[PDB]
């Protein structure tokens, strides 16, 4: 007992430290963000790993150092079209600025007359999504390794007032120790107090979204139950063939396990998948720390986590650098660079 | 079984988040 006192109370002063010295570094590159860090014609273009609304992310080959990344590239004019510009900045913005050890790092940023790029470490082991789908569901040690990155990924962004927005298994990589890199920040937003944008994904929706109530953080939160719940069960909570089938279901309350959830992982997600916001787990008085002391989460080292020292359940096949065996195949298109400069003013920050 | 309706449901490929 006593020893779990001392050590409880004095991790969490490192903790109060840790955040306060991250404001400070998220703060300096969010008031003055990077731009202009390198060019398209430094990396060589080899295959699409993923696509989105307004282009595509590609393994490419940084020609000075033969180091492969990840490179998202977005047309400029999509974007405008589409009336993302502001997503888009959002995106870049805190990509540049965030720094923890699940988070995807952005190594540069650059843009040309026509596109907007994001260079990020490779992670060749795939998104979870991909794995989730093939095995059918992860036991829940496995699921709970994962869950708990996410935890300590989601008290760093709120500590910065950021919400995140966009969780589920495909926009959570895999690296080459089988821990979580995520991506894909086009949902994220910096934010005191109310927003109020209807986006996400329909199954980890949250109701006071559906519903355009006006909400905060503790979308998040919902949505972290409803990874837990996919990641455990090999479906998730909430699902139908139309969107519209999903949303009621969700604001019903309501919600059915599976016979071989443990009776704690039904009690975490219970509080999580809470439609009651004075109810919901991230949400209360102790906030974070209502999870991490969840019975669910009793075998997890909070701090062994944060610093990679448990051994991931899952590694995957690393078949050497540049290798794309865990990603799907897409369909490849030409990058086109025009000689008119496109949405000048729109970009001109990123 | 909720597995199968799942399976056999259109929502088990990638999903694409919605703006509204
Ligand atoms: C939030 C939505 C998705 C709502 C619907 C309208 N567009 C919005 C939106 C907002 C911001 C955006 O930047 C975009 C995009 O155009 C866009 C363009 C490309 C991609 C993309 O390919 N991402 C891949 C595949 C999708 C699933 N997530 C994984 C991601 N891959 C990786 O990020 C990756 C990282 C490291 N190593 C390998 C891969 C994702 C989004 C975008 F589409």
């Amino acid at each position: 007992g006593n020893a779990a006192a001392a050590k409880k109370g004095s991790e969490q002063e490192s903790v109060k430290e840790f955040l306060a010295k991250a404001k400070e570094d998220f703060l300096k590159k969010w008031e003055n963000p990077a731009q202009n860090t390198a060019h398209l014609d430094q990396f060589e273009r080899i295959k699409t790993l993923g696509t989105g609304s307004f282009g595509r992310v590609m393994l490419v080959k940084h020609m000075e150092t033969g180091n492969h990344y990840a490179m998202k590239i977005l047309d400029k004019q999509k974007v405008v079209k589409l009336k993302e510009i502001e997503h888009t900045l959002n995106e870049k913005r805190i990509l540049q600025a965030v720094n923890f050890p699940f988070l995807v790092k952005l190594e540069f940023s650059f843009k040309d007359n026509s596109n907007l790029y994001m260079v990020m470490e490779y992670a060749p082991g795939g998104e979870m999504f991909s794995h989730l789908r093939r095995i059918g569901r992860f036991s829940e040690p496995h699921a709970r390794f994962y869950a708990a990155q996410i935890v300590l990924t989601f008290e760093y962004l709120h500590s910065l007032d950021l919400i995140y927005r966009d969780l589920k298994p495909e926009n959570l990589m895999i690296d080459q120790q089988g821990y979580i890199q995520v991506t894909d920040f086009g949902l994220a937003k910096r934010v005191k107090g109310r927003t109020w944008t209807l986006c996400g994904t329909p199954e980890y929706l949250a109701p006071e979204i559906i519903l355009s109530k006006g909400y905060n953080k503790a979308v998040d939160w919902w949505a972290l139950g409803v990874l837990i719940y996919e990641m455990a069960a090999g479906y998730p909570p909430f699902f139908a063939d139309q969107p519209i089938q999903i949303y009621e279901k969700i604001v019903s309350g309501k919600v059915r396990f599976p016979s071989h959830f443990s009776s704690d992982l039904k009690d975490l997600l219970r509080n999580l998948l809470q439609v009651d916001l004075t109810k919901r787990f991230g949400n209360l008085k102790n906030g974070v720390n209502d999870i991490k002391n969840h019975k669910w989460f009793a075998t997890t080292d909070w701090i062994a986590i944060y610093q990679r020292k448990v051994e991931a359940p899952f590694i995957p096949k690393f078949k050497g650098p540049g290798d794309t065996s865990n990603f799907d195949d897409y369909e490849e298109e030409e990058i086109r660079v025009s000689i008119n400069e496109k949405c000048g003013k729109e970009f001109s920050e990123f | 079984t909720t597995y199968a309706d799942f399976i056999a449901s259109g929502r088990t490929g990638r999903r694409n988040a919605i703006h509204d």
